[PDB]
């Protein structure tokens, strides 16, 4: 006698909708975006200060072929 | 109706004014009678509960004997329309939407960096200190032109993509010249595209106006004013869009029903855009040309109800008022005092007129302080 | 002494248009002005980079006719209404001044003053494009925007409050019959 009509159907679409809702309500326009961090770009600080390094290798290496000069 | 300068020095019909204070006497002159004005002692319209139905407000007030001709701003509808009676419309109008008027937000005046933080900023810095150390440390070995001036101002132009002065000519020289090259690379475009998102999204920002976008919003409240016919005509509907806000209201909390007009546009300038607010055509337009002017119309209007002279049923004056409604809107005394009052308010500076030349094209003030490290 | 006022001009334009100039500043007094005139360019070039892909990624309308005081203000444009009906005689009772200024310009209208087809001022307007506009009834307009050649668009509001009513002769057979069926 319920399912004939819905009694389990129509009132299952109202205890399914009536506790609010969260979805593409906040998809679209509860964002804006940020400023950068700093580990968004933080690995070309790695790269940046491991070029450092190994450009001071180098310059080591060079007076070691420059006193060869002899 | 408004107040008065002389509100206690003053006596009788004269201590307020406005335009029905005035229209009564339009009345008087036309139908020949002598008038008392009185104040409602509730302070609102007209309630009619699922009760006893007596009619908190105005309408009550002249059910039952106690007033004998309403001159009101009131919503001819028809549960009104059985219980009293009604002369012809003598002013058009609609359900419209109050709500904080977007104004000009505040920029910064370093909000050209925004879309960078200040610990990166803080990072290039101190980037741009070694690196110039590093490359002078490589360029000194002397067992060249790049001394310590040279080589902050070699890395500054590098910085900057304007160009150099010389190149590095040593290997461990080039190698230093190398990775600052392909940092500054990453990082001016990681700034362009960035500054991008912040302009991108401002303009997505759609100002809600259509009230089935208003219904679809749950951040910004929306209230209307209790007892009276807007609390009603949401009451009973049809619209799927109205049902919504109904459903939205009946389960709204804490109370969205605001007893006077005035609290009503006060929840609203306190709320910065949370609270929308709901009330009539003209009752909006004219808090619109006060100087506040904080406040805008959004969208259309709803439906077009209309504002009639209440009689209660067997008053035999209120065919007379049928006589002079008719006879001051064919010589257009309606509108002879309609525009009156409503251009005489011309001190909010129509500046609704002179500020619609909004567009995503910057103002001086987004990019101000630049100038001021350029100064 | 390299920097004349005709070369201190080229210098400050080839690094406000991103190019390389030969000629560098060899002061401590000097290189501070050409170094913040970098970092001034460096802002204002990405900035029209960024605003410009904004136009060009979100698209606005430009309609500014609306509310029927635009409409007052503007007279480049050509109104049309119907004839042998309301909006003849009700733009003829004008008695507002906004109003007032409608039906002079729509007395001084050529050749419409008025059309003879609903569909016609529909066609009309398509062809139009921005010299002539229409005034017609609410759910007329709306009904057309609901019907897909979709170059139609409602503008401001219902500049009046009108209804329909079964038209029965005076003393009718059966007109309150019909009343308290419509109700
Ligand atoms: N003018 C309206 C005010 C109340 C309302 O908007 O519901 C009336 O008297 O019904
Ligand atoms: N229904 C209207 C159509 C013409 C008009 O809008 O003026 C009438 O017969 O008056």
């Amino acid at each position: 006698k319920l399912s004939e009509q819905g009694v389990l159907d129509k009132l299952k679409n109202k205890w399914w909708y009536d506790k609010g809702e969260c979805g593409a309500k906040d998809s679209g326009s509860k964002e804006k975006t940020s400023a950068l961090s700093l580990s968004n770009v933080a690995g070309v600080f790695y790269i940046l200060v491991g070029g450092l390094g190994l450009a001071m290798l180098v310059a080591l290496i060079e007076f070691c072929y420059k006193s060869r000069a002899e | 109706v408004m107040m008065k300068k002389n509100h206690e020095m003053l006596e009788g019909n004269e201590r307020y004014e406005g335009y029905c204070v005035d229209l009564a006497a339009e009345i008087a002159k036309h139908c020949g009678f002598k008038y008392k004005l009185t104040i409602v002692g509730d302070g609102k319209y007209g309630a009619r509960d699922a009760d006893t139905k007596i009619w908190n407000g105005m309408v009550g007030e002249l059910v039952y004997g106690k007033a004998d001709i309403a001159i009101a701003p009131l919503t001819i509808t028809l549960v009104r329309e059985e219980v009293i009676d009604f002369s012809k419309p003598f002013m058009s109008l609609g359900i419209s939407i109050m709500i904080k008027k977007p104004q000009k937000s505040k920029p910064g005046v370093f909000s050209f960096l925004d879309p960078l933080a200040y610990e990166i900023w803080m990072c290039i810095v101190f980037a741009y200190i070694g690196v110039s150390v590093v490359l002078f440390l490589v360029s000194r070995f002397s067992p060249n032109e790049f001394g310590i001036f040279n080589s902050l101002w070699f890395s500054l132009g590098a910085f900057m993509q304007q160009g150099c002065d010389i190149s590095p000519r040593s290997l461990s020289g080039r190698i230093v010249g190398g990775v600052w090259w392909f940092f500054t690379l990453i990082i001016i475009s990681s700034y362009t595209a960035n500054l991008a998102a912040f302009l991108t999204v401002e303009r997505m920002v759609s100002p809600i106006e259509s009230a089935e976008d208003l219904s679809k919003q749950t951040e910004i409240a929306y209230g209307t004013l209790d007892s009276g016919s807007t609390k009603e005509f949401f009451r009973r509907s049809k619209i799927a869009v109205f049902d919504k806000m109904w459903t939205y209201m009946r389960s709204a909390e804490p109370s969205v029903f605001v007893r006077t007009t005035a609290e009503g546009v006060a929840r609203v300038r306190k709320s910065k855009g949370k609270y929308a607010y709901l009330l009539e055509s003209t009752m909006n337009e004219y808090i619109e040309q006060r100087k506040p002017c904080d406040t805008m119309k959004v969208g259309g209007n709803l439906d077009s109800k209309g504002y009639g002279i209440a009689t209660p049923k067997g008053s035999s004056l209120g065919t007379p008022v049928n006589l002079a409604v008719l006879k001051l809107s064919e010589q257009g005394v309606l509108d002879k005092l309609k525009n009156k009052w409503w251009y005489d308010k011309g001190e909010c500076g129509a500046k609704d007129s002179g500020s619609k030349e909004k567009t995503s094209a910057l103002s001086l003030s987004n990019v101000a302080g630049v100038f001021y490290i350029l100064v």
